[PDB]
Parts: structure tokens; sequence; C-alpha cells
């Protein structure tokens, strides 16, 4: 509703959106490190 | 306007929002007022 | 605490009231003092997740309550005199007594002054 | 819409780590993820995305308080228009009204409602300053008067306990002015010296040498308990 | 006791009665930070 809110409701959905692909390459990469 | 219209004999009697004042009332004659209102400022809203 | 000592009663029932339940919803599935214990951790899993949930609120509530009487109280009171604009000095009472000395300018002034 | 905002972002966080633990496991079902969204409120390495969300939370909730805060800091009868004032005999107390005798409200009140005589004589004064030693002692309920002398009395009130009723409601202004009798040629010479002087400032400035005067938690607390106590009943009865 | 004393702060039968002294700290401390604020 206020200025606010509404930023740290646009903010939560791109950081989440941001936090799903961080964590699937991380997975990938911890796995490439742990192979070699 | 309406007082030179009146004065000028387009017209004989006035009814609308005309307040009242020394000089009108010098010539025009105003019967008993509507309402007491005074003159206030207006201001666009301004976003927070 | 001034701050309307009628209502302080109200948050010790509130919070005597839940331990009886908590200590009777655990027995129908820790006797004496654990349910108090563990309410007052909790302040400081089905029903008992519905139980921590109202424990939190109960403590959001309260200290947002706290906050806002201490806001409020802070500007309300314990924050005046204008002068001779105040319309009580033209009506004054016997609660407020002005007084001078006789025969000086403030005499020759009043006595000058209109209204 | 901070309810629906809300109520539609506990749903998808409410999945948001769920899926990932759902990829992690080749930990247990959806208790976890209700602890955990329950726990994180107040007090693997994928936990510093929701840290970092829960502290974001708390600065969100402490803001939000005090902007309550903030905003915390800043009845009767409504005018004539009432069925008390037609019916006073509907409620156990009645209704103490009243005004001075050979006065020009009366005729006024006679000219639009006849039938209030029945209740004015019977409260009936010899003086205005009567009504106030009367309401203070409750022998009145309230004093039908002009306006002007209403203001002054509520201005000059010890405590500040009397004020006139709403926001000075005003209901037949028909405002007085200085008489003048028939056939006097004064009229065409006084009306304008007054208006000059009404519309010059002299009335604004001598306003102020006689028109002097001085200008729930309870509830949510209870509707709080009691839905925590219709959640508690509920539960135990499921 | 050291370890205790500096864990009291923000978040056996005798815990309760420094409990309930770290709650009015607590309390002492928000009334503190608000006045602060205010003062401001
Ligand atoms: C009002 O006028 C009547 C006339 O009969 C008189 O008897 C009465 O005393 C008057 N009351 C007041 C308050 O002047």
């Amino acid at each position: 509703t206020f200025e606010n809110m509404a930023g740290v409701f646009m903010l939560v959905a791109g950081g989440i959106v941001a936090g799903i692909f961080l964590i699937f390459i991380e997975i990938a990469y911890k796995r490439h490190k742990d192979a070699r | 306007g309406m007082m030179g219209e009146l004065l000028s004999g387009q017209a004989d009697m006035i009814v609308a929002p005309l307040t009242i004042n020394n000089e009108r009332a010098q010539y025009i004659e105003f019967s008993k007022p509507f309402k007491y209102q005074g003159l206030t400022i207006l201001v666009k809203k301004e976003i927070p | 605490q001034p701050f309307q000592s009628t209502l302080w009663l109200l948050v010790g029932l509130s919070v005597h009231v839940v331990a009886v339940m908590l200590y009777l919803l655990d027995r129908f599935s820790l006797t004496l003092s654990s349910a108090m214990w563990f309410s007052w951790g909790v302040l400081l899993s089905f029903s008992a997740r519905i139980l921590g949930m109202v424990w939190a609120g109960f403590a959001m509530i309260i200290v947002a309550s706290y906050t806002a009487n201490l806001a409020a109280f802070l500007v309300l009171d314990r924050p005046r005199i204008t002068g001779i604009n105040d319309p009580r000095l033209r009506n004054p009472s016997d609660k407020f007594i002005y007084a001078t000395v006789k025969q000086s300018s403030v005499d020759i002034y009043f006595r000058r002054q209109v209204c | 819409s901070v309810w629906v905002m809300m109520f539609v972002m506990l749903l998808i966080v409410s999945a948001i780590a769920v899926f990932v633990f759902e990829y992690f496991s080749p930990s247990f079902t959806i208790g976890k993820a209700i602890w955990l969204l329950w726990g994180l409120v107040f007090n693997t390495t994928s936990k510093i995305m929701v840290s970092v969300w829960a502290f974001f939370a708390v600065i969100f909730l402490a803001s939000y308080t005090a902007n309550l805060a903030a905003f915390m800091i800043q009845d009767q009868v409504t005018g004539l228009s009432d069925k008390k004032f037609q019916r006073p005999h509907d409620y156990s107390p009645p209704f103490r009204f009243g005004t001075v005798p050979n006065g020009s409200t009366e005729r006024n009140i006679r000219n639009n409602y006849p039938y209030m005589h029945q209740y004015m004589t019977k409260f009936n004064q010899k003086g205005v300053e009567d009504a106030l030693v009367s309401l203070k002692t409750g022998k009145l309920d309230a004093f039908i008067y002009d306006a002007a002398v209403l203001n002054y009395k509520a201005g000059r009130d010890e405590g500040c306990k009397l004020v006139t009723i709403g926001s000075g409601y005003i209901f037949a202004t028909t405002g007085y002015g200085i008489a003048l009798q028939k056939g006097s040629p004064w009229k065409r010479q006084i009306d304008l010296a007054l208006l000059q002087f009404v519309g010059d400032g002299e009335m604004e400035e001598l306003e102020t040498c006689w028109l002097t005067g001085i200008c729930d938690n309870m509830a949510g607390v209870f509707y709080m308990l009691a839905a925590a106590m219709a959640l508690s009943l509920i539960t135990f009865i499921w």
C-alpha cells in the first residue's frame, strides 16, 4: 500500500527469483568442485 | 456584466451568487443574504 | 505506571489464563511449572504451533501497544503560556492570580489600553 | 491492499523453500516448512537467503509499528432531526429541554414544532444563567437559546466542560442587525457605513476585543482474545 | 556467569528471577531507544 510497502513487495519477488537461480548454479558449482 | 445589463434595462431581477460590496450597494440594492461565507485559498493536492 | 492502571490487570489475567489451557492440552495429549517455564521462555506442531503463533501475536500486540502509548504520552503530556492573545487572561478566574506593583507603568498601560 | 499482499506472499514463501528442500532430498514433510516459517518471525547453505528475508521482515514490522505509534498521536445527537426530540418518553430518563419565556426562538419553534410547548412549559426558567446551574446540578439536559450566547458560555465555562453540539451546527441563521423604524431616511446612510466597516476589517479587529473563547485498544484486545479462544476451541475439537 | 550475563541481553528454578529481570531490562532499553528517537 505505502511507498515502503510497495518497494518491499517489488523487491522480494526479484530477490527470490535471483536466489532460485543462484541456488541452482551453486549446486552445480559445488558438485563440480567436489568432483575435481 | 450583470450590473451593466441591469442598469441598461436588459434585466430587472438578479438571481445569482453575487457578493455584497459597498460600490455595488451604492447603485444596486441587495436583499437578505442566503449564506454567510468568506474567501479561502485553493491548493492542488500533493502526493506524499 | 499511571498509563491506565485499571487495564494493567488485563495483561496479567491474559498471561495467566493461557497456562491452565496449555496444561490441560498437554494432559489431553509437565505438572506444576513446566508449562509456565515454556510460556515465559517463548514470551522472552498442530496445537503447539497454534499456541506459539498466538503467543507471538500477544507479544507483538503488547510491544506495539507499549510503543504507541509511549509515543502518544511523550507529546500529549509533559511537553503553555502565550500572553495577551490567550483568552483566559480576558476572563481570569481565581485559579490564576495576576498581580504587579502599584504605581508603575503597568497600571498606566492597563488603564490606557482598551478591551 | 497489505492484507491480500501478505496473504499471497505467505503462499509463495511457504513453497519457495519447499521446492529447494525437495530438490535436495535425492528432512521431512511440510511440518519442517511450517516450523521454519513460524520460527522465522521475531527470534545447509540455503538459509542465508531466508535469514536476509527475515531481517528485512523485522525491519518492515518495526517500521510499521513506528508508523502506527506516530499515527496514534493524532457521539451525541446530530441535530433536531432525531426521533428522541419527537418522542422523549421512549427512554426511561425524560429529556429536560426548555428556554426562557417571552423570547424570540419560542415563536420560531411554534411555527415549526407547535407540539413542543407541552415539554417547554415544564422546564421554563427565569434567566439564562439559571440554565448553567441547572445543567451542573442535573436539573436540565440541554439549553435551547441563541448560538452567540452559547458560544460565550462555552468560552467562559470553567473546565471547558460545556461545548456547543457538533462543529457549531446552525439552523435558521437569520442573523440580526441594527433595527430602524419605518420611514426613516437614515437606512441608506447607515447600511453603507456598516458595510464599509465590515469590509474594511473593523469587525475582524474588534472580534478579539469581545469574542474570546478557548478552543480502540480495548476493542482490539477483546477481538484478538476472542479470535484466540475460537482458534483454541476449534483446534481442541479437531 | 559471564557468558550468561552477556547472552542475557536481547535474545534450575533460579532462572525465573533473572529472566524477569532480563524482560524488565528489555522494556527499559526499548523505552530508552524510543526516548532517544523522540529527542531528535
Ligand atoms: C412573560 O410575560 C408574561 C405575560 O403575562 C409575564 O406574566 C411573565 O412574568 C413574563 N416572564 C418573563 C420572564 O419576563
